[PDB]
């Protein structure tokens, strides 16, 4: 299967879980993890940090006892994967392909949503910057 | 467990 | 978005293919229905109204205006499983769909390795009759 | 038609 369509396999996400620390004894192993959709994202910085591929919310702070799938219903009840019931495999291509324009969408509103957000940041330091000219400093 | 920052 | 690979299984690219097809309106074998029966076009220099269908791989060269591409498909190339496709693409699950990518990925050694056996037979039968010629 | 020949 394509790079692209990769992250819609179970099997795919569950690899991602490189260094994953919470194994078994845990309710968020990586099994179970990418049962609920998540893949592996870590960096210097959120070792932890773990993402759905098809809402792209980003989680961190992980504790053991987290059920994956509770999780992330709280925090993003809107994600259609969550809807989804069949298997990757009983899925019709009309479906699949329903779906996979979701995420394109999803992915979409995502990087839109933070440009919005780094715009606002800089609109912010070029207004104080001026406000202080006009203090006469 | 949390969102980002 | 679908791979390029892939992109054969829609019948919509198919019928794209068929750039100066000359067979149109009034005729049995259009465009639209050299591509409902799985065809491709492989124009040549030489062979310039040349059709290959994606997933046996058979080759027809020789189209008249009368011939219904679906009734040529089964003459030619009956063991095509394309053929017993019934539902539309998009109603193939994956599994079916993933199914169907691997018999095509066997068609299409198995057709590479008959190239390859005509090409050798080809040389052999070249150099016999240099032999044969040496000979005298 | 025919097979390529
Ligand atoms: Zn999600
Ligand atoms: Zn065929």
């Amino acid at each position: 299967l394509p790079p692209a369509w990769q992250p819609f396999l179970k099997d795919h996400r569950i690899s991602t879980f490189k260094n994953w620390p919470f194994l078994e004894g845990c309710a968020c192993t990586p099994e179970r993890m990418a049962e609920a959709g998540f893949i592996h994202c870590p960096t210097e910085n959120e070792p932890d940090l773990a993402q759905c591929f098809f809402c792209f919310k980003e989680l961190e702070g992980w504790e053991p006892d987290d059920d994956p799938i509770e999780e992330h219903k709280k925090h993003s009840s809107g994600c259609a994967f969550l809807s989804v019931k069949k298997q990757f495999e009983e899925l019709t291509l009309g479906e699949f392909l329903k779906l996979d324009r979701e995420r394109a969408k999803n992915k979409i509103a995502k990087e839109t949503n933070n440009k919005k957000k780094e715009f606002e940041e800089t609109a912010k330091k070029v207004r104080r910057a001026i406000e202080q000219l006009a203090a006469m400093d | 467990a949390r969102t980002k920052q």
